[PDB]
């Protein structure tokens, strides 16, 4: 949950999970930005944020 | 090149220093344990020794 | 009498290190938000909203 992620501000287990490259799955609102160019698709730029 | 008596006395100097290794381990625990423990705080390391 | 053969000594000490004594600047702690803040029963701090 992102709300408790803000809530209790504890970044541990995120942490963990993301730097042994591991599957994870994040629920909460989030603003987006669109991008239509194939070469932001090519060049791998969606997960560098 | 010294006399008995100040060598003695530097030897035991240097070889009685005061001085201790410092790991992220040690100062995570010269923390107090019951602030470490709590949720209202996080402690994050992140200047390198 | 000056005795050269027992005057002579050699020395121990490490190669070099730095000092520190602080053991505070390598630790940082930002609070959370001071509405949620919880005690150790896991409930708020102060329940009246």
């Amino acid at each position: 949950n992102l709300e408790e992620l803000m809530r209790t501000g504890s970044y541990a287990q995120i942490t963990n999970m993301l730097l042994n490259n591991q599957p994870v799955a994040l629920v909460g609102a989030l603003p987006f930005v669109t991008d239509s160019s194939v070469i932001s698709l090519i060049a791998i730029l969606d997960a560098t944020v | 090149i010294l006399h008995p008596i100040d060598y003695a006395f530097n030897e035991y100097f240097l070889q009685h220093q005061l001085v201790e290794p410092l790991n992220n381990d040690i100062i995570f625990n010269y923390i107090p344990e019951r602030i470490r423990n709590d949720v209202n705080y996080i402690l994050n390391m992140d200047r390198n020794l | 009498q000056f005795d050269f053969r027992n005057s002579m000594h050699m020395l121990t000490s490490n190669l070099t290190f730095t000092v520190y004594s602080d053991l505070l600047a390598f630790v940082s702690a930002d609070t959370v938000e001071p509405i949620n803040a919880v005690a150790f029963d896991n409930m708020r701090i102060m329940n009246e909203l």
